[PDB]
């Protein structure tokens, strides 16, 4: 499979930060990178898809950049309610679909 | 391509048969081609010898493992057939072929007749 | 349009070396994507860059199936980014490939009691292939620095070997039939629609 | 190198006539042959490939057939438009050769 | 090994008929069969491999069918050229020979 | 066929040493090349591998550690290691090893002695 | 607005079945591809299975395949996962998503909260 | 719309060389190898070279090879061919064919118009 | 990675016994098990290759045998220079593992 390897495991900001998240794959998968956000005890929700598009209904602050192995989810301003655990899938191989291990962003 | 036969057609019982196929036109150590020796008794229908790829890996009828042996010699560009401890049953007509695949014979020759007796 | 012609690829009696892979064109047909993946046969299907759900409401250019016949434990590497033997020296996809892998197992029809020596791979090549390129000469591998001659020797080996298939074999050792479905759409009008 | 032999060089037959071209190969090439037509000043045009299917848009009346060596190019109606020179080539491997030729006219 | 039984043993036809020759496996062989030609005194002549596929240069009025353990060649239109004897080989284990079918004329 | 095992000796932890092997009679990069080390009072262990093409795999005790390359000028094959441990100190050998059973093909060097210690 | 809820799950016997439903609404449910996808406790998620618009063609992952049956009503808008042979790393919260559909590659827009299953005895 | 227009023909004496430049539009040119081919005045057509996708990779008619030489510029998505020690037979009109996926030499889909060579005095 | 487990790992005898080491694989790496001798302080020198053939030069007296997971290698008539180390390593499935080793001493 396509291992998913997020940069840093953990890490903490306060309120109006810049926060980026780096997401590295194994292997080339073009720009199929989907950007998850999961708060603790309830279900994941989508931020976005093709590392490039923001999902209808997310804040604008949210952008995803990046390409071939190397993509970057960016929150330009952090607020309260974006401390939660964001996630990067792979799309690339699409009966082979894989998570990363997890980014717990933390109040400082 | 094209394959002639030669040697000694009255061979002796309890000798060594040893059968000479010239092969022109193609080349005897390239390319993928399955040298194929194949016999025929008289009255009787065909019986497949051996095979020699052209990296000398050789393949055998298992009924004619233990007196087969075929061989290549690059220089001359031909391959030959070995069958010892030939008895009165091994009288036949001779052919060698060139196949592409390890499956069946596309080219063959004209046949020589080896005869067995003392 | 007509059916397009994937039975013959699929149920072929013979497929071809994994060193001269064969490849089909397919255009100007009506494809039976969605019930391609319909039988239970298929021991391996990997799409790379597209959804196999999603084939029934796309309209390609071009699509290209190679065809060829690999060790089961070789099978994971027809993939883009896979390195080997097969991916370096017989069969390689590219980083961006998009596609369709489908492998099966095979071990009725391209296994024999005496060794089914027809399926051979390129094992020595100076260096590895470039995406989709295809390798069919039989010189004899020089390792050394005295020439060949066309004649192996020592420091010369011949460069393509064969599986010895064997109904015995286990199943990483055993045949199995890989096609692949490259599916190309230019800015030319898509004629393989589903 | 791989040669491709067409017969015949040149043929001629009635509008609404069944035209046969053959080409043999001088090594087995399983089906990787194109069938070109080209009229005087133009480039070549596709119309079979992989030596039975049809390229976009070519009429049904132009077919191909043959695996192996053989290789059969028909015309079933012959038409005043299908006067030109017709090639068949070879991909199996490099160097990429074409045939021959064959001159099409009209008794 | 996996012996053919090829039928008819001779066989009498005329120029224009339809020939059907088949050939039968003692076990199991898929489809990799195929069928030679010969003539009294002269090297043999593939037509058939693959129990389907027509060899190359071999006139369209030759087919070949079957599969498993039953295969069977058929002449549409029989002609003076095709009065041989005919052979079935398998190669699922090594490669076997039928004792060949005759086709005389009547 | 001759393999000359070079820049081994002693090392402090966590420091990188190149070992060299230097190579008579066949042509380094096009062939297929492995590192093996054998621990004092142990067995063999398999350390690294090169194709004839230039693929590499390691080890996975030593994988992000030891880089095997090979130099066509010089026609020595070449072994970095980086962040050594006291478990690496073993004698290490360049071979070329037997591919796809063909005989006479299988040579191995003299070897180098890596001692990792403090 | 779409509407998707997790039911049939709990404690379940390793080896035994349990069949989990998902009830879809506010959306066209026969127009999008389902997927399921599970989450361990306290670890990361885990893509399952998916299963096309028209119910024609399942897919599964490694894990589960050959042992977990997807499948969907669009009469009355469900999905269903049927889980045979259970082991204990199939313990999980298992949620079933919505297809976006805007790319040709598989991506989830849309998450029901999910329902456990714990695989104990 | 692919299209493949060649430029740079013309009156060459023989010995001399001249440059044909083979501009392509509508596909990726990085990706795709490419054919150089030329039909003499009233002869037969005649394969010249190709080219891989990343120009490293060229190969050569006899005919032609060690006095050719086929490179590209993905960057000017251009196929550019050099003629070195030109003969009299190299009087030709010259094509630039688009090749197959990327080192697939064996394809020919899409063809030029053509530029006329005359290597006369 | 594949574990071989060589037994036993000393069966020291006199010169001119035989000599049996069993060599197994924990998965299935068909026939390609290859069988080294190591002289105390020297290189290893490939004795069988493919678990069945001598190498060029190996005396006759040295064989192989087995395919699947359970391979055994026999010396016919121990000698005073076989003494020596033998390893059985799987070389077609990497990571590329070698046995436990057996040590043969004199009796």
């Amino acid at each position: 499979d396509i291992q998913m390897t997020q940069s840093p495991s953990s890490l903490s900001a306060s309120v109006g930060d810049r926060v980026t998240i780096t997401c590295r794959a194994s292997q080339s998968i073009s720009s199929y990178l989907n950007w998850y956000q999961q708060k603790p005890g309830k279900a994941p929700k989508l931020l976005i898809y093709a590392a490039s598009s923001l999902q209808s209904g997310v804040p604008s602050r949210f952008s995803g950049s990046g390409s071939g192995t190397d993509f970057t989810l960016t929150i330009s301003s952090l607020q309260p309610e974006d401390f939660a655990t964001y996630y990067c899938q792979q799309s690339y191989s699409t009966l082979a679909l894989t998570f990363g291990g997890g980014t717990k962003v933390e109040i400082k | 391509v094209q394959l002639v036969e030669s040697g000694p057609g009255r061979v002796k019982p309890s000798q060594t048969l040893s059968l000479t196929c010239t092969v022109s036109g193609d080349s005897i150590n390239s390319g993928i081609n399955y040298w194929n020796w194949i016999r025929q008794p008289a009255g009787k229908e065909l019986e497949w010898i051996g095979r020699i790829f052209t990296s000398g890996t050789t393949h055998y009828n298992p009924s004619l493992k233990s007196r087969v042996t075929i061989s290549v010699d690059r220089s001359k560009n031909e391959f030959s057939l070995t069958l010892n401890s030939v008895t009165a049953a091994d009288t036949a007509v001779y052919f060698c072929g060139r196949g592409g695949t390890d499956d069946y014979v596309d080219y063959w020759g004209q046949g020589t007749l080896v005869t067995v007796s003392s | 349009t007509n059916l397009c012609p994937f039975g013959e690829v699929f149920n072929a009696t013979r497929f071809a070396s994994v060193y001269a892979w064969n490849r089909k064109r397919i255009s100007n047909c009506v494809a039976d994507y969605s019930v391609l993946y319909n039988s239970a046969s298929f021991s391996t299907f990997k799409c790379y860059g597209v959804s196999p759900t999603k084939l029934n409401d796309l309209c390609f250019t071009n699509v290209y199936a190679d065809s060829f016949v690999i060790r089961g434990d070789e099978v994971r590497q027809i993939a883009p980014g896979q390195t080997g033997k097969i991916a370096d020296y017989n069969y390689k996809l590219p980083d961006d490939f998009t596609g369709c892998v489908i492998a099966w197992n095979s071990n009725n029809l391209d296994s024999k009691v005496g060794g089914n020596y027809n399926y051979r791979y390129r094992l020595f090549r100076k260096s590895n292939l470039k995406p989709f390129e295809r390798d069919i000469s039989t010189e004899i591998y020089q390792a050394g620095s005295k020439p060949c001659n066309g004649v192996e020797g020592f420091n010369c080996y011949f460069p393509l070997q064969s599986y010895g298939f064997q109904p015995t074999n286990g199943v990483g050792y055993q045949p199995y039939r890989v096609v692949v479905l490259s599916f190309e759409l230019l800015h030319a009008p898509a004629t393989v629609c589903g | 190198d791989i040669q491709l032999t067409q017969s015949p060089s040149s043929l001629s037959a009635s509008v609404g006539d069944r035209v046969t071209i053959t080409c043999q190969a001088s090594q087995d090439i399983s089906n990787y042959l194109n069938w070109y037509q080209q009229k005087p000043g133009k480039a070549p045009k596709l119309l079979i490939y992989d030596a039975s299917n049809l390229e976009t848009g070519v009429p049904s009346r132009f077919s191909g057939g043959g695996s192996g060596t053989d290789f059969t190019f028909t015309i079933t109606s012959l038409q005043p438009e299908d006067i030109a020179t017709y090639y068949c080539q070879q991909y199996d491997n490099l160097p990429l050769t074409f045939g021959g030729g064959t001159k099409v006219d009209i008794k | 090994a996996i012996q053919m039984t090829q039928s008819p043993s001779t066989l009498s036809a005329s120029v224009g008929d339809r020939v059907t020759i088949t050939c039968r496996a003692s076990q199991d062989i898929n489809s990799w069969l195929a069928w030679y030609q010969q003539k009294p005194g002269k090297a043999p002549k593939l037509l058939i491999y693959d129990a389907s596929s027509l060899h190359s240069g071999v006139p369209t009025r030759f087919s070949g069918s079957g599969s498993g353990t039953e295969f069977t060649l058929t002449i549409s239109s029989l002609q003076p050229d095709d009065f041989a004897s005919y052979y079935c080989q398998q190669y699922k284990s090594y490669r076997t020979f039928g004792r060949g079918t005759k086709v005389e004329i009547k | 066929v001759q393999l000359v095992e070079s820049g081994g000796g002693l090392v402090q932890p966590g420091g990188s040493l190149r070992l060299s092997c230097e190579v008579s009679g066949f042509t380094v990069t096009v062939n297929y090349m492995t590192w093996v080390r054998q621990a004092p009072g142990q067995g063999l262990e398999w350390v690294a591998m090169i194709y004839s093409g230039g693929s590499t795999f390691y080890a996975d005790s030593v994988k992000g550690r030891f880089t095997i390359s090979r130099h066509n000028s010089k026609n020595t094959l070449f072994l970095q290691m980086n962040s050594l441990r006291p478990e690496d100190t073993a004698v290490y050998y360049c071979a070329r090893p037997i591919v796809g059973g063909i005989a006479g093909m299988d040579v191995w060097g003299l070897g180098t002695t890596v001692t990792v210690s403090s | 607005e779409v509407q998707l809820v997790e039911s049939g799950g709990g404690v379940v016997q390793p080896g035994r079945s349990l069949r989990l439903s998902c009830a879809a609404s506010a959306f066209t449910f026969s127009s999008y591809d389902m997927h399921w996808v599970r989450q361990a406790p306290g670890k990361g998620l885990e893509w399952v299975a998916v299963i096309s618009y028209d119910g024609s063609n399942k897919y599964y992952a490694d894990s589960v395949k050959g042992r977990f049956t997807i499948s969907r009503d669009n009469s009355k808008n469900t999905l269903y996962l049927q889980m045979n042979s259970l082991r204990a790393e199939d313990t999980a919260v298992y949620y079933c998503a919505k297809d976006g559909g805007k790319l040709w590659v598989y991506y989830f827009d849309y998450w029901g909260q999910g329902t456990l299953v714990t695989v104990s005895s | 719309q692919v299209q493949l227009v060649e430029s740079g023909g013309g009156v060459v004496q023989p010995g001399r060389s001249l440059r044909l430049s083979c501009a392509a539009s509508g596909f990726t040119f990085s990706t795709y190898a490419m054919h150089w081919v030329r039909q003499a005045p009233g002869k037969g057509l005649e394969w010249v070279a190709v080219l891989s996708y990343d120009g490293s990779n060229k190969y050569y008619a006899d005919s032609v090879k060690g006095r050719f030489t086929i490179s590209r510029d993905n960057s000017k998505n251009t196929l550019y061919l050099q003629m070195n020690s030109l003969r009299a037979e190299d009087t030709a009109v010259y094509y630039c064919a688009k090749g197959g996926s990327y080192a697939y030499y064996y394809y020919m889909d899409v063809w030029g118009k053509g530029t006329t060579v005359t290597v006369s005095s």
